[PDB]
């Protein structure tokens, strides 16, 4: 995995931009200022707290080398996408509606960019009665 | 068009089959009742009066169940690509070796067997079938999902554990105590209490309630303490069954709050958001760093979703609670702060 | 007046008949002990000893019931002008083909059968005025509005349906199987366990804790299966009850709490508040602007209304919290932000 | 002193009497034994066998009651000064009139009269005695405070009305149902089931789960059919216990936390500290208007105290935690307002 | 280390005997099987059929007790130095003095008797043995912990004193009358209710649901009033067992939700720190200073932990919530207070 | 209905007193307080959400139409007003009083004026020991 | 009672002070100002409204004189009295501690001055044990 | 005890510096503030309120000595000790782990030192599957 691991390396040479090996919460949020994110504290806290397992307050390279290295494929995943999906189902017959999830992404949570939720309906098949088998969802965003 | 109607049928056959909901649960129904039926005609096919119609109705339920278990287990294995996961001849073997499905298999040859023989009608072969008749009930036992209700009657059991064997304990104090009593009163002059065993016979069916009427105190002072030992002890014998209605009603009630106050949708819609987001982003540098950072909030949003699989309870609201509580203390202790610091 | 009296008469009328409440509710009882008696007296002419007493003290219910009957279908045809709605020729036909009144009148017309028949006393027409007493019961039953009961029980049945299936499917296991042993035990010691039907029979009798006594195990080892398992079984198919009553129970005291911490009040107050004004305004233009934004506010507080038709609930409590929660930290924020503004 | 010590007793004796708590439970529980053990010895003598020894001990009873009742009305007669009120010869004559002072020495008056009779021992004199054994009940009776045990049984009825009559009503039918068809099914095979009158006993004691066993069906069809029924009315006619059961296990957990949570310690203290101001205040006219502000502040906390009795629910917590809410939202609209008028 | 270890296997073995927990429940379990088994096979004993196999059978039983239980008397005797307390001879006899530890070794000696005067055979000696084999049920005595199972039943039946109380006397009338009215309607009709003690035998059976059918009601009137009242007194009979049930369900809800919600953590936390604190501090001056502090911080602490012993209730979340509405309310009016001092 | 979508358009030109051809909260609020009834923001905001049905955040023609159009007689409204009526039904027999009706309207909600609620005592049958009958008044107000 | 009549009317005009005839919060307040008790305005509007039963916001001399008529001496207030000192009532048996009712009102709802619960003690018989039957003070405080 | 009087009567005069003899709550604060401990007013409230039994509001010298003189190893005291280590026990079987109480010391609570948290775990036998038997720590925390 020299290519990887290559690619690792420079990527978290360009998040902190600096030889000292620990990212911090300042570093971490000019990352996406530079694109005009605005970043909150509590939003940079939470980044930094998922990767580094010891609390010291900074991701250390191996910290982030660990968080690359897992597959987002994984059954415990798979199965809280799933999940995630059935909160939205009716009759307990496994179909969500198309129209219906369109709302809930646009209004609910971080709003999807239109065009990104169509191309979402468009992913799979939505036609037979306006229901789309989220399980399809699920396969097509587990294949990694 | 054609491929993807096929896919259809196939997945909505598996619905109905394997999570059944509406109009399965209908025809579930309708094989239950048919095994039922199977069931109280080998029963009464056990009497010796009526074992000649039953005999003859029941070999019809033979093939009839034979014939549409049949064709349940083709379309079983038919469907199941519902997943995807089981197409393919891989897939289907796979299938096949879910517990359910094999004990299905089984009795659908121990069916098949049976009708065989009974077209044989050899008396080793005969007494096997009268024997082999039970088999169907395994199409009872399937029914159930994982066991959920065995799952279900040991978590109640289970928690309320203290409760029946306090219960329970008491109670078979009561009876031994009160079977002994009458038993020292009415040794000599019922015949019926002659032993202890027949004392205890007597407790046991009287406090459970039974009371076949085959030993009955005769006594007067036999019956005052059979009538004050029956309150006591008919109060101890029912209690179990209290005890884990007001327990099924109790979790019942719960999980219908829990329900109604679930928190999946903002988690949800997080998850999917980003899901999405990373699946868009899978300058070139800055798209892959947007793409980690999309990655990370999946992950973050499935780990509060896993959090969230917890049950709502008095803990999350009051947690939620104090939550609020200190994040607006601190902010209007800052705020008085720095309108002192403008004093100053 | 005199109109406005009559109206008056009728309204009361209607209300002590279709909505009962208080007194009421005692004609109401009065009428179902009239059918009860019927009914008993029916049940007793069955009995050959005193079909001669009780045929004629039945007759004379007949007649009772009849007349009763017929004045009551009379004051309900004259009365349900409460509403207005059924005045005049054709709003009484509307209202004599509810379900109930036609099914009044059927058991009206098929009482005055009984006694024209009883006056011929024809033979065929005599088994047929046996056959036609029972009718009388849909008095009793028309006495329920709109099967409350059975609606009633549904519910509960299907909010436990999961504990009522478990906790009933263990129950016929524990049955079969001690009736089974039992009969291994007992099926040649015992006579009466000569079949598995028997057996069965004998358990089925012994778990429900009827307990007739016509089969009971004698060998010894036949009574401790039973009473181990009468202990187990009497416990599962006591359950039931004790599952529907608890949940019975439960629903009555959340039907209470909701009834105490209704939301009505406002909702209410603002509905009749803005239909009035619009109903009042129905310059002239700002008369009218006026108008369509009362009617608008009168719709508004319909919409809330329909919301608060579903009972409060922890979803209501934790949702006002929340709101007014996040209101004060919006607010309390930009207090912040606003002095912080200042000291800049 | 002395006549301060006579109080004292008078007082101890009362409480013990009308107001027992702890010991006096004990006493109660002493005097229920006695009047329990006069019930059985009566019952006893009705035997024909046991009515030689147990007259005679029953006699001994009869003059143990006597004595100790005729001290105990002595006592409570001289007692009962507790409250001051029933002092004097007009005071206690006001308390003899109490309804249960008056029932009490009716009982007194009559086991006197049984007494002198079984002295003199006269035919119709001995009859009576026979019949007015029973009085001793009246001090069972007596026992409870105003009848708290039909108030509370009522109480919980009235509550689950709909579930008792609904439950009833389809336990009814059930029966009713399955009586009949066993009877069709048995008519003419079991000689016990030769009426309708029969088939619906036999349903009665099948589904209250008493099962004397004197009627049983015997026909295989008969029997399956009574299984069935007996599993579904079974249910039905065990539920209004299940659902009295859970209703009064409900409101004690009620009352428990209403009880934990009760609001009377402040208004209690505001009451009690205004009343004394008001008892010392009763410049002069500064004394005056202090005076009446004090039998004010007196009189709102007895009113606050009497909107305290309503039992504390979801109701008053989330009236408090509303009008807390609102108090917030004012107050700090308000201090936004206000920086911002000290901005421009 | 070889010492520590032999420490390490008396506390294990400690915990399994005294403190179970998992698989130290399936050796108690076998225990109590084995115990129960004992009882068992006493009781076959006594039957005079089975007397010759089941003695010999349950003698081998007195001595696999003994031996058991002489090597787990042992073993608890060697064991118990977990706490340290009854290490020495003085702490193991100090430790043998325990109620249950004295109960066990009576019962042991009691069986090592009972197996020496079998192997003797003294006919006063073996009546004596067949009196002394009950006291193994001490050993299923022994069994609970400080008789968890009495003062569990007791604190039910004491919360729910006033309900059981109500019911049972309000089921006690219903039953004298119900038996006093049959036997009018049947005192001469039917031979078994001659006295009125007969009434009440039957009564009681047949509101206890018992029903042997000894005695049941001939005449139809008779049948009439005994359904009735049936239905009314079932009803009041089968309360005690619902209330009790229903009881143990809501406590058990409670126990768990108090559970959840335990308030253990930060007292214990700020516990233990202080406490270690002070264990380090027990200039000079200002250690000692230091040590007071950290002494009476955990004498606070310690104080705060007896606080919680109290289960949470609503008395505690809303005392929190009142507590928080006071902070913040007393902070935004000086807030308030001092921007207007700004003003000024 | 030539002279209704007449006056529907009449009244459009009145509200949005421009040609934009959208409904915005301030000019909602603005021809309110030319008669001086001081509107809230959110009550603006609730008075255009119930018109349009797409959120756009404003009050299009069509919409507006769509709302004038339906009929406030419906069987859903009136069961609604009847049972804000039953609110204060005692002994569940179908009477409210009068006094007490009247000290309702004037202290919850939005008071109204005493001449307004004098007409409503007034404009059925009151006496009659107190009690009005608030079917009465649904059907009154639900005749259009 | 004439006398009483007369002594009602002195006191109401130094209550208002003047001749309005209504007895407002400010006035209110300021009678007892003079004595530097320093009331609140929610005290105020309670004081008022516990007079006046019609919600005018004012004590007239007709609602004045009906509040002054009525006796203190109450079934209902003796109940009232009665159950508020039993809140403090240990195992039903109709004691409260001397030092435990000085305590509870030292501390809890407006402190007593400790002469004058000193002498609420000795205003009957306390020793016994060292409780205090309560209804002997309701009995004191009922008698008018 | 006269040294111990009299090492008390020291250790009150070091806390009061002065005569007054009763102990307030600013001298009490600045006893730790000399140490730089920053002690807060309801921290000082609660130490003043656990010494005296009187809610006089300051420490009098009787009350600091009846104070020190009960002694630390008490039945009650070594009960909550032990219910206060059981609440961090799993499967009910009396053991706590020691890298889990360090972090639950560390985290929760009044911070402890970290070396003071390794004394703690070396106080005892702390190896034996991870697990400490919290008993011990009572024994050794109770011996005074
Ligand atoms: C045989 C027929 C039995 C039928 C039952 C017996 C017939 C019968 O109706 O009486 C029961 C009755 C009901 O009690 P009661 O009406 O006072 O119960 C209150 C009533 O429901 C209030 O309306 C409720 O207030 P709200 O509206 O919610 O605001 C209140 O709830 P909450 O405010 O506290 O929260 C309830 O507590 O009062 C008796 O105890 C007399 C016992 C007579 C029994 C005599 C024989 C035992
Ligand atoms: C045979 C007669 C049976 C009668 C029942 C048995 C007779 C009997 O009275 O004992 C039961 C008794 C009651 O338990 P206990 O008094 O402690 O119950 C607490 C008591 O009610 C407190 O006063 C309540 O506090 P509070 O005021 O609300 O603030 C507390 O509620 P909460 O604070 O936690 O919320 C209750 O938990 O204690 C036993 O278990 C001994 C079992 C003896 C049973 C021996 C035989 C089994």
């Amino acid at each position: 995995t020299e290519e990887q691991i290559a690619e690792f390396k420079e990527a978290f040479s360009l998040f902190d931009k600096d030889g000292d090996g620990t990212i911090t919460t300042k570093e971490l949020g000019t990352v996406m200022r530079s694109l005009g994110q605005n970043p909150t504290e509590a939003e940079l806290q939470d980044m930094i707290n998922e990767v580094d397992a010891d609390g010291n307050g900074t991701i250390d390279f191996p910290e982030f080398l660990t968080m690359m290295a897992r597959k987002m494929k994984d059954t415990d995943s798979e199965e809280e996408i799933r999940e995630a999906f059935r909160v939205f189902d009716k009759d307990g017959n496994g179909y969500i509606s198309a129209a219906e999830l369109r709302h809930v992404m646009t209004n609910l949570g971080e709003k999807l960019t239109d065009e990104e939720v169509d191309e979402m309906i468009r992913e799979a098949d939505i036609d037979g009665d306006g229901q789309v088998n989220y399980e399809e969802f699920v396969q097509m965003m587990t294949a990694k | 068009r054609r491929n993807v109607k096929y896919r259809r049928v196939q997945n909505y056959l598996y619905n109905v089959l394997e999570r059944p909901r509406g109009w399965a649960f209908i025809y579930h129904a309708f094989v239950f009742l048919l095994v039922f039926g199977c069931l109280i005609l080998s029963v009464f096919s056990t009497i010796p009066e009526h074992t000649k119609l039953a005999s003859s109705c029941l070999l019809i339920l033979e093939f009839v169940m034979i014939v549409v278990f049949g064709l349940e287990f083709i379309i079983r294995i038919w469907s199941a690509g519902c997943c995807c996961r089981y197409r393919g001849w891989q897939g289907r073997l796979r299938f096949a070796r879910k517990p359910f499905c094999v004990i299905d298999t089984i009795v659908l040859i121990a069916s098949i067997a049976v009708v065989s023989a009974k077209t044989q009608g050899n008396i080793f072969a005969t007494s096997a079938l009268r024997s082999l008749r039970f088999l169907q009930i395994l199409r009872m036992v399937r029914m159930d999902r994982r066991g959920g209700t065995w799952k279900l009657l040991g978590s109640v059991v289970y928690a309320h554990s203290k409760e029946l064997i306090t219960a329970w304990y008491i109670g078979f104090l009561v009876l031994i105590f009160s079977s002994f009593l009458v038993y020292l009163v009415e040794k000599d002059a019922n015949k019926e209490f002659s032993t202890y065993a027949d004392a205890l016979w007597w407790g046991t069916i009287t406090l459970t309630t039974i009371g076949y009427g085959d030993k009955t105190p005769l006594t007067w002072l036999g019956r005052l303490l059979s009538a004050g030992f029956a309150l006591l002890g008919i109060s101890f014998f029912a209690l179990p069954a209290g005890i884990l209605g007001s327990g099924f009603a109790l979790k019942v009630q719960e999980q219908h709050r829990q329900k109604h106050f679930e928190k999946r949708r903002n988690p949800a819609a997080n998850l999917i958001q980003c899901v999405w987001r990373s699946y868009a982003a899978d300058t070139p540098p800055l798209k892959t760093v947007i793409r980690a950072i999309r990655i990370m909030k999946f992950h973050v949003a499935k780990r509060k979703f896993k959090e969230t699989l917890r049950p709502y309870d008095v803990k999350d609201v009051i947690e939620q609670y104090s939550a609020g509580h200190l994040d607006m203390l601190c902010r209007i202790k800052s705020l008085q702060t720095r309108v002192d610091q403008i004093l100053g």
